[PDB]
RNA sequence: UAAGGUGAUAUGAACCGUUAUAACCGGCGAUUUCCGAAUGGGGAAACCCAGUGUGUUUCGACACACUAUCAUUAACUGAAUCCAUAGGUUAAUGAGGCGAACCGGGGGAACUGAAACAUCUAAGUACCCCGAGGAAAAGAAAUCAACCGAGAUUCCCCCAGUAGCGGCGAGCGAACGGGGAGCAGCCCAGAGCCUGAAUCAGUGUGUGUGUUAGUGGAAGCGUCUGGAAAGGCGCGCGAUACAGGGUGACAGCCCCGUACACAAAAAUGCACAUGCUGUGAGCUCGAUGAGUAGGGCGGGACACGUGGUAUCCUGUCUGAAUAUGGGGGGACCAUCCUCCAAGGCUAAAUACUCCUGACUGACCGAUAGUGAACCAGUACCGUGAGGGAAAGGCGAAAAGAACCC
RNA sequence: ACCGAACCGACUAAUGUUGAAAAAUUAGCGGAUGACUUGUGGCUGGGGGUGAAAGGCCAAUCAAACCGGGAGAUAGCUGGU
RNA sequence: GAGCGUUCUGUAAGCCUGCGAAGGUGUGCUGUGAGGCAUGCUGGAGGUAUCAGAAGUGCGAAUGCUGACAUAAGUAACGAUAAAGCGGGUGAAAAGCCCGCUCGCCGGAAGACCAAGGGUUCCUGUCCAACGUUAAUCGGGGCAGGGUGAGUCGACCCCUAAGGCGAGGCCGAAAGGCGUAGUCGAUGGGAAACAGGUUAAUAUUCCUGUACUUGGUGUUACUGCGAAGGGGGGACGGAGAAG
RNA sequence: GCGUGAUGACGAGGCACUACGGUGCUGAAGCAACAAAUGCCCUGCUUCCAGGAAAAGCCUCUAAGCAUCAGGUAACAUCAA
């Protein structure tokens, strides 16, 4: 299973924002996650008469990796590690140190 | 001048065709040795 | 094919050896004859592509038994 | 008998361009492109049962594929059929 | 759909099958007459006619 | 492939 | 098994799914156009044309199934010819074609070496053809030995580059015996007591071990340089886990993993145990593979090139003894020794890798390594067999340059 | 049979010879109802075919085609090291 | 006889290195030489002491192999000695494109239709990077869209020639060679459509008008029908002459 | 050749728009003589020697067989190609 799931607190270990806390919005399929306001880019988009012709120059999201990004405690308020059980037959996820279902 | 190849479908079919392939036992073995090379054509039809 | 239908001999390979051993391939064939066998069990002739060693053979032994073995071995006459 | 799992089957599409318009205006023809192992009494059948028209006689004729590059790969655009299905007068589709 | 597609007899599925295809011919052309934003139900139509054909072989039980 | 004026033989025999 | 997903260049549109019919993975099934052994006839492969039998029609027609040849067996029918045979028709069972190498067999070169060349070598090699298997072949002494003995076949190391063969040149080159790997013996040629008994095949049924999906899997923070820390410095923790890969620079402690412990509804391999079918063991008496062994002529195989040449195979011509008999012991004779041809079956040790999984490398790193790291047997070339390339790298992430001249 | 276009051929001269062309152009030249010429299709295969015969032709290759293989033949010879 | 260097293995989970590695390009020092050492600039992540170990270990020559780039040189040439001139249009630009008026060339072809062969080159819109021996607004170039309509034309189909394959069969070490019954094989024999009109692009195919052929079914009338067999026909040369 | 097909079609031009490329409407005469093919009668006729495909479609006769049935011929209708 996925340690790192959609709509989940975390915290970013490593890159231009270490220490930012953000939600995750969706995950692809190349190991990477897409963070809500984390990993800043400035897109030059193109203007196009067909569809969306405002241009102008739009900052938006950009990947970053699902090993770079961690499950975020907010208990001991800092950085966590995810494991598996095994809770009434379901596969359920828990974080190490002090050991509490999520 | 007059050159070697003067096309003509017909006869190219009867001699190096598929069923002429068939027809003698070494036309079998080329097509063996055309496969196991890997053709994307085997013989002239196509 | 010249092979016998009795007794199997087809022909083999040798050479030509000369004065000055000179080598170079010959083939032996067999003494092969079609003869036509009176078969009493059948009231009929039966033809055979058969060596003259096969129709000693055939003398020795009897039509009918080399018959039964031709047609244990499954070749027509 | 044609069933109509084959009729459902070899109608395929309306063809539109100048010609199959100038065609439908001036000689009650309707232009489709039908797929390519379908007869001409299977489309008259189709149409005559499909379209609750009326049929006079159908034309049909093998559209050749067309040979295209696309970035210095070449390709081959298939074959189909067309049929040009001729009204009797007073269909209008 | 496959359940209840099974909890129904021969004739049922053989009517069945003709609506599926009756519906398929309807998207058809009007996809190609330049309508049909929805192609998901070209998709549908065709997987459901190749689930009906499935228990219509089951049920003859070759 | 090679030039006339070395297939030829009236120029090519020149020296014999 | 899952919170994501609808294969790739390749975005986009329309959507499906979020605790279990989304998607993905595995077992079993279903569909599987046309060509191709192609198999209903034909054919310029992917096309043309049918015959027959059921069933349906809106009377236009439509759907499905069967129809190749050869071999064996059986039935029916049946000539010259009176019975019979040859033949014909039908039914059932089997075969055909493809595949890298290894294996058995039928044919079988030459360049070359001899400092020329012819016997000889290359060489029973290359190549052609036939057939079979997971291995094949060989195999249970008419074998060796030496007066002592061994005890089927196969493979490796010695014997030994020895004895021998040899225009006694070039070259070819054993065996006896010894050390190992592996071990296994039986049946018909025929009658009787006896029960179907040992041993093998198919078909089921149980127990283990797997194979085809998978689950869990430990332990890190602060600070400085820096675009970015996994790096420097300080201080901790895990280790049956410090194999390996990724992450914005070099990570045991961020991710996938690894050691380890588990997991199978369904199909299947193997080793057991157990039913049914087919098969027969044990004991007594008897029998002991004939155009064969051997011989004459011509060849071939044995390291052995006809030589003093034993032995094996046979194209031709002959031709015994047969247990009170016969073969071999390197011309041949006598004595002695040892074995029993003219019927057959048999595991292992051994040979190879088109293919599958894991791991390794004093192997290569884009003129190298496959011809081919890239949509390569492609483009192109030739009528055809056939020949046959070039071409890898932005960045960490497209943030791939809005807007103005 | 004769003269002469189509058609078949190729006697002479010049041009061209890295050409417009791996055999032609231009101007003349020979046959032109015959042993003629031509379209489509078939057959003959490499020590072989075919040859009104030149060792000519057999896919721009012929005193023995082309393709793959024995093959890395051999080279007392030349070049390079 | 003694050595330098290069790639890789051990020493090496060591040492140097984002406070800048290899590589590239200069400078300075140094050894008898192959070479070494230090550092500036580019580079942007690897390198390797020391002592041993293994070699795809060192290139200027082989009419050497592969790529790149010079030279002759802005030189020869620009492909029939049938020939061009001007006005207007479009365009950034016109000797070449479009339209017009002249001029010239072919006219048993340099015109029109096919078979063979090719495959979208056909028509329309747009573009001028590359292709076109110059330019290009043009094209048989790029891109996109359209276009080929049959009872009568041709194939398919019936029938055979040369010849091919060939159940059984005859033959041959094997593969295979020939060949009967058959079955393929046109370049030949076999039924039937003409005139006018239309599209940017098809027409004996579409439309208008007027026809024709073969076969199946069903009524009517008369009636001996039937082949794989017999006969006729299909069915055939060269030249010439005239109506 | 003639009649019919055809009181039809086509027709120089004239009239009107034009996106000047081409469209829409109407439309008189529409005969005779002569010359003439290498094309047709002609797969003919005359002549020559070198003596000039095959099978099916087509017409026709019967065998086995069917025998007031099938089947055949002639007309009409419909369908199909
Ligand atoms: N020189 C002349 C003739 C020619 C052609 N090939 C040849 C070969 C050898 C001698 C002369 C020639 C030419 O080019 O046409
Ligand atoms: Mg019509
Ligand atoms: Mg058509
Ligand atoms: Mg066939
Ligand atoms: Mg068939
Ligand atoms: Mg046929
Ligand atoms: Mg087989
Ligand atoms: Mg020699
Ligand atoms: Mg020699
Ligand atoms: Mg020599
Ligand atoms: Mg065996
Ligand atoms: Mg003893
Ligand atoms: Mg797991
Ligand atoms: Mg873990
Ligand atoms: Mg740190
Ligand atoms: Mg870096
Ligand atoms: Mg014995
Ligand atoms: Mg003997
Ligand atoms: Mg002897
Ligand atoms: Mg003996
Ligand atoms: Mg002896
Ligand atoms: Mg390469
Ligand atoms: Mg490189
Ligand atoms: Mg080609
Ligand atoms: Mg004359
Ligand atoms: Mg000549
Ligand atoms: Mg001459
Ligand atoms: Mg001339
Ligand atoms: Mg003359
Ligand atoms: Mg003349
Ligand atoms: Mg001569
Ligand atoms: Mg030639
Ligand atoms: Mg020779
Ligand atoms: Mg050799
Ligand atoms: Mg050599
Ligand atoms: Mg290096
Ligand atoms: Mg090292
Ligand atoms: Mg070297
Ligand atoms: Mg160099
Ligand atoms: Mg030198
Ligand atoms: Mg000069
Ligand atoms: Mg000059
Ligand atoms: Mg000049
Ligand atoms: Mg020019
Ligand atoms: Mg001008
Ligand atoms: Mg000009
Ligand atoms: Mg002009
Ligand atoms: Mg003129
Ligand atoms: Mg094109
Ligand atoms: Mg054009
Ligand atoms: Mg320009
Ligand atoms: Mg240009
Ligand atoms: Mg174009
Ligand atoms: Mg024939
Ligand atoms: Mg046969
Ligand atoms: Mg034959
Ligand atoms: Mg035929
Ligand atoms: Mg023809
Ligand atoms: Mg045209
Ligand atoms: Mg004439």
């Amino acid at each position: 299973a996925a340690k790192i799931r959609r709509d989940d607190e975390v915290i970013v270990l490593t890159g231009k924002d270490k220490g930012k806390r953000g939600k995750v919005k969706n995950v692809l399929s190349s190991g990477k996650v897409i963070v809500e306001g984390i990993n800043l880019v400035k897109k030059h988009q193109k203007p196009v008469p067909a569809l969306n012709q405002p241009g102008g120059i739009v900052e938006k999201e950009a990947a970053i990796q699902v090993s770079n990004v961690a499950i975020f405690n907010a208990a001991t308020g800092k950085a966590d590690r995810v494991g598996f059980r095994f809770e009434d037959g379901k596969k359920v996820r828990f974080f190490k140190s002090n050991s509490e279902t999520i | 001048m007059k050159r070697t190849f003067q096309p003509s479908v017909l006869k190219r079919n009867r001699s190096h065709g598929f069923r002429a392939r068939m027809a003698t036992k070494n036309g079998r073995q080329v097509l063996a040795r055309r496969r196991a090379k890997g053709r994307a054509r085997l013989t002239v039809s196509k | 094919s010249r092979v016998c239908q009795v007794t199997g001999k087809r022909p083999v390979t040798g050479n030509n050896r000369s004065h000055a051993l000179n080598a170079t391939k010959r083939r032996f064939l067999p003494n092969l004859h079609s003869h036509r066998f009176w078969v009493e069990s059948e009231k009929r002739f039966v033809t055979l592509r058969v060596s003259a060693k096969g129709m000693r053979v055939i003398d020795k032994k009897g039509i009918d038994t080399v018959l039964a073995e031709l047609r244990a071995r499954g070749e027509k006459y | 008998m044609i069933r109509e799992e084959r009729l459902l089957k070899v109608l395929r599409a309306p063809h539109v361009s100048e010609k199959a318009s100038t065609a439908m205006e001036k000689s009650n023809t309707i232009v489709l492109k039908v797929a390519k192992d379908a007869t001409k009494a299977e489309i008259k059948a189709a149409v005559q049962k499909l379209f609750e028209v009326e049929v006079e006689v159908v034309n049909t004729l093998v559209v050749k594929g067309k040979v295209k590059r696309h970035g210095q790969r070449i390709g081959r655009r298939s074959d189909w059929k067309k049929a040009y299905v001729t009204l009797k007068e007073g269909q209008n589709l | 759909k496959a359940k209840e597609l099974r909890e129904k007899s021969v004739e049922e599925l053989n009517t069945e099958l003709l609506n599926l295809l009756r519906e398929q011919f309807n998207l058809r052309m009007q996809a190609a007459s330049g309508q049909l934003q929805q192609s998901h139900l070209l998709k549908q139509v065709r997987r459901d006619v190749a689930r009906v054909k499935t228990l219509l072989n089951e049920k003859a039980g070759a | 492939t090679s030039k006339w004026f070395n297939i030829d033989n009236k120029i090519v025999d020149h020296r014999p």
